[PDB]
RNA sequence: GUUCCCGGGCCUUGUACACACCGUAACAAGGUAACCGUAGGGGAACCUGCGGUUGGAUCACCUCCU
RNA sequence: GCUUGAGUCUCGUAGAGGGGGGUAGAAUUCCAGGUGUAGCGGUGAAAUGCGUAGAGAUCUGGAGGAAUACCGGUGGCGAAGGCGGCCCCCUGGACGAAGACUGACGCUCAGGUGCGAAAGCGUGGGGAGCAAACAGGAUUAGAUACCCUGGUAGUCCACGCCGUAAACGAUGUCGACUUGGAGGUUGUGCCCUUGAGGCGUGGCUUCCGGAGCUAACGCGUUAAGUCGACCGCCUGGGGAGUA
């Protein structure tokens, strides 16, 4: 909106562009988290995890 | 803005709890005190037009209170003479 | 300030310079100060900035031209 | 008795040997009330404008509770230092922990 | 409307900049308390601040001399 | 001479006057051009086509020195500050980058007057 | 085609005018807005500097971003 | 004797509020040095002046002097006047949540006392910019008048004297009462401040309106509406707010 696209170009490079769209713990499911399979960048590392 | 651990000493004193500074006894005290401390500018600086308003508002409020004690207790108020001094 | 931009101009782009002041600063430092006046223009300046609201305010409850 | 947040710098001339001015400096508050907050090294991080020629200075800064007769005449002190060049002391309030 | 000043609060410090690059331009210019969506409390407060980031050389004065 | 390539042009535009004064980054300066220096006297000096007579007058005076990147250090935003600038871009130059580098005071000293 | 030029009408702004537009300082913005306070000066109105206020006038056009 | 009046404390905030001193940076007058040109400046126009004794212009170093663009908001402080960088110390006034009290300690005025922008002057210093008296060139029948270049007084720091105003939101002051909206500025209490808020309360200020007043415009919780308390002023103009 035009009252957004004023504020939006002042408090930073991205204000209300990147939301939250997470890969969430399946609907009906409790368990346990044992192992993690990560693939970082084909050639630029990760961060730190 | 005042010198709390030095008034609260005086309210201390002259109250009968710690609470009671609406007795005129401790309230012209901490008047008084005020003008212990305001001193310390009426002696130096010289160009205070401005604070000026301010030394003949507490005295007014000063020299009326304690001409009322004057006119009801002469016990509390020959006391408060003989308590703080505040008579010179 | 101070506008570059490597190769697609074919202009030469002083648009954040008038964006920036221009002649706001020029108006204010290149004649006698006399301090009071720009207090009494804005005077005026601020009662024909509330009229457009007020026309703001005259456009929405008729007009059934 | 008082929360100051003493910040100032110096030049990175002075910042190889401001370590040991540091220890200068705290040495008086430990030993006369005084505990620090928040002692943070930047390092020789760019500047604005040039200091007269050179630019890039070493940032210290301190936030350290200390006593107001002791911090007025040690900022005489940074008013008169060869690393320090310009320094800002604050009021009371709250005192800092991260910054970062 | 924006989620800073939805989670901003008491007084905004002068130590790293980052986020006064979010209130001045890239000029030495700043917003005033109209434009930035920012009650003028907190516009002016950080204003202040900036002006002692020019005595500690975070912040020059103009871009250049 | 000089073997310059930072051709720094200076222009200044009072209000009835555009003088532009090249020189080096150093302060070493190649010489001048203006609104007033190729005639146009009057409210004709107070037109940016006597500035475009301007910047062609400092168009030349260079071509025994060699700027090529071209520095355009602007400050007097009064007759010229328009087609100066645009003259430079339309007289064969590559302006590495156009500077409108203003040390603006705080009005500190009181200035002179002027229409009353 | 109404932006040039002569005359006309409507709406509108403005007036200490309605007996009705030796030097111009106020009344249209009188083409230099006004008045009070202070010092000084000149045949003389008034002017110059400093502080304040509204018992002042248009915010209409010409070049650029949606 | 009792409390809705006045007032102070415990616990806090903001501020062109004042005061003494010190400091940062730009611009300007000018000085030294390298480069370099014949114009700069000004106005409707011309001109005084400067210029090969090299001005204006550019970069570096720098000493006096006064003042703070952008943050700036019919915004903030104050009895009023008046007042815009930052720091250290001093400090008056205004306001608020929850309690504790003497118990009307409240309001104002002739004589009286204090503040008093700017200006005049005395005195120890000062003079960048502007600029009373005045000089040159023009508009002009004339210039002691719009303009430009110079320039004494003044402007500033500190102590005093005559003790003045459109010292005017022209609205005297303490206080109580009287349907709302757009707001702005500064705090506070309650609910999950999840959140850019919802419900109340005080200070200052601006616009449109009801009650009411009024010649009218309009003021309109900051009143010119409704009362009480205290003081000054007017009896047509001029003379004269003068000897």
């Amino acid at each position: 909106t035009p009252e957004e696209k004023l504020l939006r170009a002042i408090f930073g490079e991205k204000a209300s562009d990147v939301k939250d769209s997470s890969l969430r713990v399946p609907n009906g499911v409790s368990g346990t988290v044992i192992d993690v399979q990560v693939f970082t960048r084909d050639g630029v590392e990760k961060d730190k995890r | 803005s005042l010198s709390t651990e030095a008034t609260a000493k005086i309210v201390s004193e002259f109250g009968r709890d710690a609470n009671d500074t609406g007795s005129t006894e401790v309230q012209v005290a901490l008047l008084t005190a005020q003008i212990n401390h305001l001193q310390g500018h009426f002696a130096e600086h010289k160009k205070d037009h401005h604070s000026r308003r301010g030394l003949l508002r507490m005295v007014s409020q000063r020299r009326k209170l304690l001409d009322y004690l004057k006119r009801k207790d002469v016990a509390r108020y020959t006391q408060l003479i003989e308590r703080l001094g505040l008579r010179r | 300030i101070k506008v570059r931009e490597n190769e697609p101009f074919d202009v030469a782009l002083r648009r954040f310079k008038r964006s920036c002041e221009k002649a706001g600063v020029l108006a204010e430092v290149r004649r006698r100060e006399f301090y009071e006046k720009p207090t009494t223009e804005r005077k005026r300046a601020k009662a024909s900035a509330v009229k457009r609201h007020a026309k703001k305010l005259a456009r929405e409850n008729a007009r059934r031209t | 008795m008082r929360h100051y947040e003493i910040v100032f710098m110096v030049h990175p001339d002075q910042s190889e040997q401001v370590p040991g001015m540091i220890e200068r400096y705290t040495a008086a508050i430990t030993g006369a009330e005084g505990k620090i907050h928040r002692l943070e090294d930047w390092g020789r991080r760019q500047l604005a404008y040039p200091i007269n020629k050179l630019h890039k200075a070493h940032y210290v800064l301190m936030n350290v509770e200390a006593p107001q007769e002791v911090i007025d005449e040690l900022e005489t002190t940074f008013r008169f230092n060869d690393a320090v060049i310009r320094s800002m002391v604050m009021r009371t309030k709250h005192a800092v922990t991260e910054a970062s | 409307f924006c989620r800073f000043t939805a989670e901003g609060v008491q007084e905004i410090d002068y130590k790293d900049i980052a986020t006064l690059k979010n209130y001045i331009t890239e000029s030495g210019k700043i917003v005033p308390s109209r434009i930035t969506g920012t009650r003028a409390k907190y516009q002016r407060q950080l204003a202040r601040a900036i002006k002692r980031a020019r005595y500690l050389s975070l912040l020059p004065y103009t871009d250049r001399h | 001479r000089k073997q310059v390539s930072d051709g720094v042009a200076h222009i200044h535009a009072s209000f009835n006057n555009t003088i532009v004064t090249i020189t080096d980054r150093q302060g070493n300066a190649l010489g001048w051009a203006t609104a007033g220096g190729s005639g146009f006297r009057g409210s004709r000096k107070s037109t940016p086509f006597a500035a475009q007579v301007a910047a062609e007058r400092c168009a030349d005076a260079v071509k025994e020195y060699g700027i090529k990147n071209l520095e355009v250090m602007v400050k007097g935003p009064g007759p010229g500050r328009e087609s100066t600038i645009r003259a430079l871009n339309a007289a064969g130059f590559r302006i590495t980058n156009i500077t409108d580098v203003t040390p603006i005071p705080h009005n500190g000293c009181r200035p002179p007057k002027k229409r009353r």
